[PDB]
């Protein structure tokens, strides 16, 4: 996958950026930034997501290089995803963090993200609403006033997403 | 007791628009993911995440071949999120 | 025939987050609307709409009294939308 | 309501802004910018939205001052809203416009925007999905590659939108 080497923000570039409209960053040596990657590759009833390891590698290296301790969970049902997100939201490290990233990579449909057991007959779906709910101020008070970045690689349905025109 | 906003300081970035497919090369990986990494590597130094995400959306503008349009949703960031890489 | 993205160059700005109320003063009008107008009047000259909308969200940050949090959704703007008032 | 007087972008400020990442603006004297305001104030089963005239005044003056010809439609069912949006999307002026604004102001619930006939017993709801669908590239080809700004004043449900904390 990708090396994830990030062009650095110079001392003078950070000065040019710094006024009262920027999220505060915590001290480098004391902060405990956390990121979570949930990636489903192997499914009961959906073809293997070949190339997912490339995505995992690249996102992991990038997030680490941006200063996040990265946890990776693979091949989960919507239920396991829910449990994992609840555990993540309660991690005490968030209290001494300034931000978080949550990365989801799976098959997907209009309703949401597919768990490993998903079928048309018996849905196994994580709703996007539940992600927000689980990371909200009530359920994740430690990330109050801190940027929560949610990245989702998935279809939102099976349409090519295009319209045709002659002229 | 004191009140706090239930939902604030979120941003979601999805690989495609509602109803629509996102593409993944079986050896090269997911196109959105690769594109996101590349833009983060390059622009995290000088741009806030909203700016970076817009740049990613721009890279998909031409609907050549396996078209898709990444979308930013449920944005309640009240401030600029700069990653300040190296800091 | 040629392909075009079905959904592109949209931005939605709602008065509150999902599940939640938006407030309207019976004589002074809707708070989100008034706040949006004021920020547009002031910042349309120098900021793109995404920037302006973020500024509006910031103005609601403190959950004093009748709290609400405006949210930007389904953003597929691939470019900066500057209104260039006067032009 | 509000006068809607907008601080002007100076010739040199427009220069500072101008590179390849900005929406192009059409010639002032030939362009035909359009905006639509749908505002429900009077309902069959929901209290009058007193103060809506202030919102209408302010948004109308602002959008006009930003260069838009503003159409105002009041007290519509979801059906009338749908018809109005279809008509708006097919307006030939969009072809010689560079952008549009759509403003919705009504009562609202989780499902969407309330039409004038809305009741818990018999819903009269415009879904946000339908707004996008009606203004998409298929249904509104004239606004392809042009910024479409949707402004919605409405509840998204009846929750105060807060969580309480001691400390």
């Amino acid at each position: 996958g990708s090396e994830g080497n990030v062009k650095l923000c110079s001392l003078e570039e950070a000065q040019r950026i710094w006024s009262a409209e920027i999220y505060p960053i915590m001290d480098k040596s004391s902060r405990t930034r956390l990121a979570l990657i949930i990636c489903n590759e192997e499914f009961d009833s959906i073809p293997r997501r070949t190339g997912a390891e490339v995505d995992i590698t690249g996102m992991t290296m990038l997030l680490q290089n941006l200063g996040y301790s990265v946890d990776v969970k693979k091949n989960l049902t919507a239920s396991d995803m829910t449990t994992e997100l609840e555990a993540f939201a309660h991690r005490p490290e968030h209290k001494t963090s300034d931000s978080t990233f949550l990365v989801f990579m799976s098959h997907g449909i209009r309703e949401g993200i597919c768990g490993k057991k998903h079928s048309e007959q018996v849905p196994d779906i994580l709703q996007l609403n539940a992600i927000f709910n689980m990371l909200n101020t009530k359920n994740c008070p430690s990330l109050k006033d801190k940027p929560k970045v949610i990245i989702i690689q998935a279809c939102k349905g099976d349409s090519p997403g295009v319209v045709w025109f002659k002229d | 007791i004191k009140k706090a906003h239930i939902e604030k300081d979120f941003i979601a970035f999805c690989s495609s628009t509602p109803d629509n497919v996102s593409w993944r090369h079986p050896t090269m990986g997911s196109v959105f993911i690769g594109r996101l990494i590349e833009h983060m590597q390059e622009y995290a130094c000088s741009c806030d995440v909203e700016e970076i995400f817009r740049k990613v959306r721009f890279s998909f503008e031409q609907p050549d071949g396996r078209a898709q349009m990444p979308t930013t949703d449920r944005v309640t960031l009240t401030r600029c999120f700069y990653l300040f890489p190296g800091h």
